[PDB]
């Protein structure tokens, strides 16, 4: 049967996923 | 202007002169947005929070708003702790003021900053959406054509609409997602890379979830564009059409038939051989939940020519991608014909499974179990079993399996014993 997505333990964007908070930056 | 000490800009804030205090916000915001260790603490310490969020609403003073929009902005980056200072100085309300600002720079800096506030998580997500942030933000993309927009501007807005579909327990408002789908359907199709990927990241959280949510973003019709995003040259964009598709055929039968059907299975001899450890790695853990499928969807595997591709995973790969490759054979042998099966073992299944017997892990091995005895299933009903037996003899398997008797686990044991018992006796 299906396997829904996953909780490995550092598996949620596992650093190559999307920045959730930016700065901004040039000062 | 530049490396004023905190000191310093207290004084200027706390004047009762709008020039002066201008001029101390913005060498806050360069403090705040030079490279190293901005000081976010120091800042929040010296009470400087309230004071930034009154600028918010200087209408003659634009210049000051901006600077203090830009400055709350950085703050809000950091921590949850830090995010916290900033909402609880009440600039959710004031940034939702300014996104009909007619200065652009204005608007598109309460932009950034909304998204770094939803971006925190599900609970400041929901009371940035509750404070009625969505329509405004939406009234910004509601052109013709989105090429009129500034590059930046049309960036800023695509990931902050993402963080308002991240993020579970709980997901986003069922309302706040059908109101924000269409416009973000717009989005999944436009030409730049960096909104392409945003896009793809938001509709890969809105089907992160139960059927109903998948099927939200499956009937407005997303599914080919998903698929031709699954091609893209660059990784920012496949790493996320990759996930939305892969959490779409977690979904019903049906639901994973739009994904065969808009052609998505032709994409994965490239995926399944990618470079990049983490996309082979979704592209088998999504073959895995295909291969859960019907007959009918196991066989369009079969007519792509995927199951060598399988056998290649398995045969080397990072060991969690050779993981889920043995799961995407235990649904196949499960769920599947015999002829099927057969098809199985002719494209040379067993060694390679064989092998990854040998590994230090507990689940992988009663995945590998579970196959064979689906697979010595099959051949019995051929009446073949001595014929697969000698197979797994010639290639070491046996060995191995009289070897997992002497195993840890239960579950290992029976399985083990039962096949040697039936088979190999």
């Amino acid at each position: 049967e299906k396997k829904k997505r996953t909780v490995a333990e550092e598996d949620q964007l596992h650093l190559d996923g999307q920045e959730n908070k930016r700065r901004r930056h040039d000062s | 202007t530049v490396n004023w000490s905190v000191e310093d800009i207290v004084k200027g804030i706390n004047s009762n002169n709008l020039e002066s205090q201008l001029q101390a916000t913005q060498a806050a915001r360069k403090l705040l947005s030079r490279e190293k260790q901005p000081p976010i603490d120091n800042i929040i310490r010296a009470g400087l929070i309230p004071k930034f969020v009154s600028f918010l609403g200087k209408t003659d003073c634009s210049p000051i708003q901006f600077e203090s929009a830009w400055a709350l902005t950085n703050i809000a980056s950091g921590t949850s702790e830090q995010t916290k200072a900033v909402v609880d100085g009440g600039a959710i309300p004031a940034f939702i003021s300014l996104l009909a600002s007619p200065h652009a720079h204005i608007s598109e800096q309460a932009v950034w900053a909304l998204g770094n506030i939803a971006g925190d998580g599900s609970a400041f997500r929901d009371l940035v959406i509750k404070h009625g942030a969505i329509d405004p933000l939406l009234a910004l993309l509601a052109v013709p054509d989105l090429s009129t927009l500034a590059c930046g501007y049309l960036r800023n807005l695509t990931w902050t609409l993402s963080n308002l579909c991240r993020n579970k327990n709980p997901a986003p408002p069922l309302d706040a997602v059908e109101q924000i789908l269409p416009t973000l359907v717009r989005l999944l199709h436009h030409n730049d890379p960096e909104v392409l990927a945003d896009s793809c990241w938001a509709i890969s959280y809105l089907t992160d979830g139960p059927n109903e949510r998948i099927e939200m973003v499956v009937k407005k019709g997303v599914v080919p564009q998903l698929v031709k995003l699954l091609g893209a040259t660059e990784l920012p964009i496949v790493t996320p059409a990759l996930r939305a598709i892969g959490n779409i055929v977690t979904g019903t039968d049906e639901q994973t038939q739009k994904v065969i059907d808009a052609g998505a299975l032709a994409v994965f001899p490239s995926l399944l051989t990618n470079p990049k450890t983490n996309i082979q790695k979704e592209a088998t853990w999504t073959m895995s939940n295909i291969t859960a499928g019907r007959q009918d969807q196991i066989q369009q595997v079969v007519n792509h020519g995927l199951v060598p591709f399988l056998v290649g995973v398995l045969s080397k790969a990072d060991f969690k991608t050779q993981k889920e490759a043995a799961w995407a054979i235990t649904n196949y042998t499960s769920g599947g014909t015999v002829e099927q099966i057969v098809y199985l073992v002719h494209c040379g299944i067993i060694e390679p499974l064989m092998n990854l017997l040998s590994a230090k892990d507990t689940k992988i091995i009663q995945v590998i179990l579970d196959a064979i005895s689906n697979i010595f299933q099959a051949a019995e009903k051929l009446g073949e079993t001595e014929k697969l037996s000698i197979m797994i003899e010639e290639c070491g398997g046996l060995d191995k399996i009289e070897a997992l008797q002497r195993h840890e686990n239960e579950s290992v044991y029976k399985a083990s014993l039962n096949l040697i018992e039936k088979y190999f006796s």
